[PDB]
RNA sequence: AUGCGA
């Protein structure tokens, strides 16, 4: 009893993204993919935006270099997998409100 | 503080102790004890761990006494099953005594902490950094010398002589 | 009585002891030392200071799959909700850094040169788990969460405390 | 003794001579019968279900069997009723008040009890009791949003060890050591002469002795404390 | 999201203000704008228990044999 | 004759040391459940508790030398502190009854 | 944005045949996540012993492997959405990824099976008869 | 004080 491998896809197609438990994003949110061709290997960075927040994710290169993720779709009836190489991207979401700040100090001098 | 603890076996001398105020305060190293003065090849250890099945902490997304945490020099790198805790500890010792994995210095201390009811919080804390106290013992499965530190020793079955090696128990 | 002690030592072997305390109130406070005087800060501040994150990322960082600890669920809700009580105005990490720079600017001697963002971040870099080094701020975040989890596991009593005087725990 | 004359012995004890007629079994009954009994000592489990739209605390304390605590502490479920309904609840509810300050089946006779306890206690709302044994005591507590958050389990823990089924002031436990080279006696780990004064039918009171110098001085006077010092040091 | 007795902002992940401290239904996020109790509520309840430690006794030992 | 020694010493040379004790009880055990590296966790052997069957005339196994070192030290420690808590016992009332 | 000059624009994506053999709750298809040491070249495989359930040991050029299979992380009979292990599906090289679903239910799905390749090692047994010489 | 004789 072993599952057979039907097909392998070796070129960029599918990606994987880490988020907060509850991530749902707009029905339309779009994900900008980026690519790095480092020497002979690719490092990937994802960036997206929404009406309030903006979500940015990137790869842990030292774990990327030591482990590689593969996803496949199997059919039990066709016994077949479509393999896809996918980058896992650790995503964080900042909002526009997360873009406000104070002066570089609280305006103090000597006595204070 | 002055009480001689059994943890000191192989590290502090059970008889070299002054008598008076300092008694128990002025300990003495074993004649075979060594002190780490550097740190090495810690950078390559994550790569091998990743190969061994450690899930990267960004991907792991789990934490608890219910899971073994693999850490290197206080850099938390991942989580696995406690069973994988033991598999990693032993296979790690094999690759330690082996000579084909240069990213793995002989003097690394493999802190395995098994799961234990109200025991020490589990994990696989490796250490390669400075000031580790290290002492040689003979690793039997590869019949060659291995450097052990006091942390990992706690959970290690070291027979004191070859005739008392208990089956399935003493690894050194 | 419960608490965690990690002795972070920088590559150069200079040391910095960091302590976590569990308050009876569920609050956790962090002890450190600057100009060899001691200073206490709420840990949720140093968490939001290390990396931009969601509350769900910190919660998930601590309890994770452990969704069954009513004990931890409630203490940790006291922690996060309590921070929301104290500082409703620290809405983002940068502002938090401005709060730290503003409160330590008098003593970190960076003034007439550094902004509260620089003074704050330099503090994090010089105090919190310096063994992890500069730019380890996600890694320092993960480790600090590990100490919070170990601290609550000690609090419940599901694990024993260690012995500082055991040779086992020493260098 | 000598250095501090501490009025707080670490192990203050009172030796009790038991009459020649006092059977060994009577003595064991008295040993159990005098020892302090905290409510905690009989408690098996405490479940607090805080549901928040008053703040609901459904505290179900499922105890041991009636016979279990009846054979360890010689107490009944009715005595459990009185202690919970009068002491335990009042102290826990007061401790809850302290925590707020820190922030700032179902029969008619049972319904009459529950309503009466509500009438005696400001926070409590429901009362369901295992009247068939005492196996549990469940009561619903409702609070305003303004109550925020507390660790009610921890509150319970603290209140359980502060409620006593049976307490002789200062007296903890009566043990049955083997009699030897002298009269049969029972050594209690606490000092309260006045309470043994009621036990005169088992104790030739004239023969009570103790390691507590101060208590002797207060009760039996200066010469008795003197003789206790010379005996204890001896 | 609601978990146990915590309710996180579904859009942002913020542990938004308790439906109890709201006048509307939709607990709105302090980072996002989502509705809430406007949308119901995580009938917040926890089956909290004792650690089986607070109550030492011989009878506890009588549970051990 | 009682010139020096006790029958205890004679048995310690000629028979066995026996069970070492500390503060009134048997050998310390690590949090792992092991009393010595060489002992599996929870070894129920008397030796693993510190009972020394070897004697000075025929020697003691190393695990027993490691325990007898415990007893000898903690003895010398008590010996060095009891006298510091007994000076105050003398002087505190010697001032009074002088 | 398109930051860190060390990055490139995208030019090549691929349609996901989500429904060319889907039927609503009728096709028992699966999506898997598998962790592979960089040392192995997955594309040069031909079958996969994941069906071994637990004994998913595998031997690739005398290299020994174990495929750890987990039914949790995602197929848990316990929690609703235990995973942020988000699936992001494309369509065309000119369209951005999408949150996985099986209809338009805003439903993040889960991986039916998660596997992990771990390099096995001999760790040979002690020759007791040779070592414990008296 | 550090160390040490008893
Ligand atoms: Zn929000």
């Amino acid at each position: 009893s072993e599952i057979e491998i039907e097909s392998v896809q070796d070129q960029p197609s599918v990606a994987v993204g880490s988020f907060f438990k509850g991530f749902r994003a707009p029905s339309d949110t779009t994900f900008d993919l980026y690519k790095k061709k480092k020497s002979e290997k690719d490092e990937f960075v994802l960036h997206g935006e929404n009406e309030r927040l903006e979500y940015e994710g990137y790869t842990d290169s030292s774990s990327q270099a030591s482990n590689q993720y593969v996803v496949g779709l199997f059919n039990p009836e066709k016994k077949s997998i479509q393999l896809y190489k996918a980058p896992v991207l650790v995503s964080k979401v900042v909002s526009k409100s997360s873009k406000n700040l104070r002066g570089p100090k609280i305006k103090s001098k000597s006595d204070t | 503080v002055r009480k001689l603890l059994p943890e000191s076996w192989g590290f502090l001398c059970p008889v070299h102790t002054p008598d008076g105020s300092p008694c128990g305060l002025l300990n003495h190293f074993a004649h075979k004890c060594r002190i780490s003065t550097q740190q090495s090849d810690v950078s390559r250890i994550p790569s091998i761990l990743y190969s061994l099945g450690v899930a990267p902490a960004s991907h792991t997304f789990a934490a608890g006494p219910s899971l073994c945490c693999v850490q290197i020099d206080g850099k938390i790198i991942g989580w696995v099953s406690h069973e994988q805790g033991k598999i990693i500890a032993d296979t790690l010792r094999y690759w330690k005594v082996e000579g084909k994995t240069p990213g793995l210095p002989i003097d690394l201390e493999i802190g395995y902490v098994p799961p234990s009811t109200r025991g020490q919080y589990p994990g696989l804390y490796l250490f390669g950094g400075h000031s580790r106290m290290l002492r040689p013992v003979r690793y039997l499965p590869l019949d060659k010398e291995d450097i052990v530190g006091p942390f990992e020793q706690v959970y290690m079955n070291i027979a004191v002589t070859p005739q008392e090696i208990q089956n399935n128990v003493h690894t050194h | 009585h419960y608490g965690i002690q990690i002795r972070s030592v920088r590559p150069d072997q200079t040391s910095q002891t960091n302590v976590l305390h569990y308050l009876n109130d569920g609050q956790v406070t962090f002890r450190f030392s600057w100009r060899k005087n001691e200073y206490l800060v709420p840990v949720v501040m140093i968490l939001k200071a290390l990396c931009h994150t969601s509350d769900r990322e910190i919660f998930d960082g601590i309890i994770g799959n452990d969704v069954k600890d009513s004990f931890l669920t409630d203490r940790l809700e006291l922690l996060l909700r309590g921070f929301k009580k104290r500082y409703p105005h620290l809405q983002n990490r940068t502002q938090v850094l401005q709060y730290l720079g503003d409160k330590f600017r008098v003593v970190f001697q960076a003034s007439p040169d550094q902004s509260d963002l620089e003074v704050g971040q330099e503090v994090l870099d010089r105090i919190v788990l310096v063994h992890l080094g500069k730019d380890g701020s996600q890694d320092k975040f993960r480790m600090l969460l590990f100490m919070i989890r170990k601290l609550y596991s000690l609090v419940a009593g599901e694990c024993s405390p260690d012995n500082p005087d055991a040779t086992q725990h020493q260098e | 003794i000598v250095m501090t004359a501490s009025a707080a012995i670490k192990t203050p004890q009172m030796t009790l001579p038991i009459w020649n007629d006092v059977s060994d079994e009577q003595a064991d009954t008295f040993c159990k019968s005098i020892s302090k009994v905290l409510l905690s000592e009989v408690i098996d489990k405490v479940i607090v279900t805080e549901t928040t739209a008053a703040r609901s605390y459904v505290i179900h304390m499922r105890f041991f069997d009636n016979n279990e605590y009846s054979e360890e502490y010689d107490v009944s479920k009715e005595e459990l009723q009185n202690v919970i309904s009068n002491q335990f609840i009042h102290l826990l509810e007061a401790a809850i008040v302290k925590e707020i300050k820190k922030q700032k089946n179902m029969n008619k006779v049972q319904r009459d009890r529950q309503s009466a306890i509500i009438s005696h206690h400001r926070f409590i709302t429901k009362y369901n009791f295992d009247d068939e044994s005492g196996k549990w005591c469940e009561f619903k507590l409702e609070l305003a949003a303004d109550t925020e958050k507390l660790l009610m389990v921890n509150i319970v823990e603290e209140i359980c060890r502060k409620s006593i089924i049976r307490q002789i002031p200062h007296i903890d436990r009566c043990v049955h050591p083997e009699p030897e080279n002298g009269k049969r006696v029972l050594v209690t780990e606490g000092v309260n002469f006045q309470a043994m004064w009621d036990q005169e039918a088992f104790i030739d009171v004239d023969g009570i002795t103790s390691n507590d110098v101060a208590a002797v001085l207060k009760t039996y006077g200066v010469e008795a404390a003197r003789n206790t010092i010379v005996n204890e040091i001896n | 999201s609601v978990v146990g007795s915590l309710i996180f902002c579904l859009d942002c992940g913020d542990l938004l203000e308790n439906p109890n401290a709201v006048l509307g239904s939709n607990v709105e996020c302090s980072q996002c704008k989502a509705i809430y109790p406007k949308s119901q509520f995580s009938n917040l309840k926890v089956v909290t228990t004792t650690a089986d430690d607070a109550f030492p006794s011989s009878l506890r030992a009588k549970k051990s044999v | 004759s009682g010139a020096k020694g006790s029958n205890v010493n004679v048995s310690q040379i000629m028979c066995l040391l026996g069970q070492q004790a500390l503060e009134g009880r048997r050998v310390p055990v690590m949090v792992s459940g092991k009393t010595l590296p060489s002992f599996k966790p929870y070894e129920t052997d008397a030796m693993a508790g510190g009972y020394v069957k070897g004697r000075f005339y025929s020697g003691i196994k190393p695990q027993e030398y490691y325990f007898h070192c415990m007893a000898g030290r903690e003895g010398l420690i008590d010996t060095a502190v009891k006298t510091s808590r007994s000076g105050y016992l003398q002087r505190c009332l010697t001032k009074q009854l002088e | 944005f398109s930051i860190p000059d060390g990055f490139k624009k995208c030019k090549h994506l691929k349609n996901f045949p989500l429904n060319g053999d889907n039927k609503k709750k009728a096709k028992q298809q699966q999506v898997w996540l598998i962790k592979f040491p960089s040392n192995v070249d997955i594309s040069k495989l031909k079958s996969l012993p994941v069906d071994f359930e637990s004994s998913t040991t595998m031997t690739i050029d005398k290299h020994d492997y174990k495929i750890m299979d987990d039914t949790d992380i995602e197929s848990s009979l316990t929690q609703d959405n235990l995973s942020n292990m988000t699936l992001l599906v494309p369509s065309e090289s000119k369209e951005s990824l999408k949150i996985a679903s099986t209809a338009k239910d805003n439903a993040p799905l889960q991986f039916d099976k998660v596997f992990s390749v771990s390099e096995t090692a001999k760790i040979p047994a002690i020759d007791y008869s040779k070592v414990r010489v008296p």
